[PDB]
Formats: C-alpha cells, sequence, structure tokens
C-alpha cells in the first residue's frame, strides 16, 4: 500500500492536497494546550452588567470595594 | 532519414514527481513561462510614421 501514496501523487496531486489539509485539521485540537485557553479567554469577556449580591450571614468573600484582593484570577492576561 | 519528437516516457520515480507536482500545483511554469517572456516590452517599437516617413523599396 506504500506505493499507493506515491503512484497516485504522480497522476492527480489535486485531491491529495485536499485530504492533506482535511487531515491534520481535526487532529490538532486534541493536541496542543493552546486550546482551552481559547475557551478561557472567551469566558471572561464581559458583555452584560455585573449585578451585585447581598450580605446575609455569609459574607463568603468580595466586599464592597472592588480593588481589594477579592475576586478570581483573570489578571494573567495583562501579564500575557 | 528520421527524427523522433514527443517520443519519451516520464521518469516516474520519487524525485522527479515532486518536480512535476511543483509545476501543476504551484505554477513554476506559466509565470516563468509567460510573465517574463512578454515583458520584454522594453524594446523600441518599429513603426513607420507614414505621412512623413516612408518605407524602403527597390529600383
Ligand atoms: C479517505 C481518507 C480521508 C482522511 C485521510 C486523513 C488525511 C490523510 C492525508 C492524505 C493521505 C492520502 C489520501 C489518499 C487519497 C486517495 C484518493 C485518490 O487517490 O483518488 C482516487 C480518485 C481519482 O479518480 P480519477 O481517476 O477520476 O482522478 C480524477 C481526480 N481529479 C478530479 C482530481 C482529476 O478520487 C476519488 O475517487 C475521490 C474524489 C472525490 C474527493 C472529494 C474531496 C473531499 C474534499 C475534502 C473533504
Amino acid at each position: 500500500v506504500a506505493a499507493f501514496l506515491k503512484n497516485v501523487w504522480a497522476k492527480e496531486p489535486v485531491l491529495v492536497a485536499s485530504f492533506a489539509i482535511a487531515g491534520l485539521a481535526v487532529i490538532l485540537p486534541t493536541l496542543s494546550p493552546y486550546t482551552k485557553y481559547s475557551l478561557m479567554i472567551n469566558r471572561a469577556t464581559p458583555y452584560n452588567y455585573p449585578v451585585p449580591l447581598r450580605d446575609d450571614g455569609n459574607m463568603p468573600d468580595v466586599p464592597s470595594h472592588p480593588q481589594d484582593p477579592q475576586g478570581p484570577s483573570l489578571e494573567w492576561l495583562k501579564r500575557l | 532519414t528520421y527524427k523522433y519528437v514527443n517520443l519519451r516516457e516520464p521518469s516516474m520515480d520519487m524525485k522527479s514527481v515532486t518536480d512535476r507536482a511543483a509545476q501543476t500545483l504551484l505554477w513554476t511554469e506559466l509565470i516563468r513561462g509567460l510573465g517574463m517572456t512578454l515583458s520584454y516590452l522594453f524594446r523600441e517599437p518599429a513603426t513607420i510614421n507614414y505621412p512623413f516617413e516612408k518605407g524602403p523599396l527597390s529600383p
């Protein structure tokens, strides 16, 4: 079968270039750790408005001042 | 006597197919062919300017 990938590429190298780009396209999102950053960037882009909550017992975290060390880690993008 | 033209098979190996598959797909012909042979416009045109200049003849 190892000649079939070289004795049709002497006759029609047209669709062979298509399968070579059809392949190596489905394969790569299962490979590089650059993906799931593509979902991590896409999650912390605020469209709507952040409504606040109310104190009742808890008090889990995040007081009235926003610039306190209160919220989660989305500040790795400015270092990126 | 004789002469044979267009009587030659291709090489049909691993090397020279890439030499031909660079031709069909990425056009090593048809630009080196006729994007250069045409231009080549940089010669002086040869036009007889007829009401004033006239052409050669013979006695």
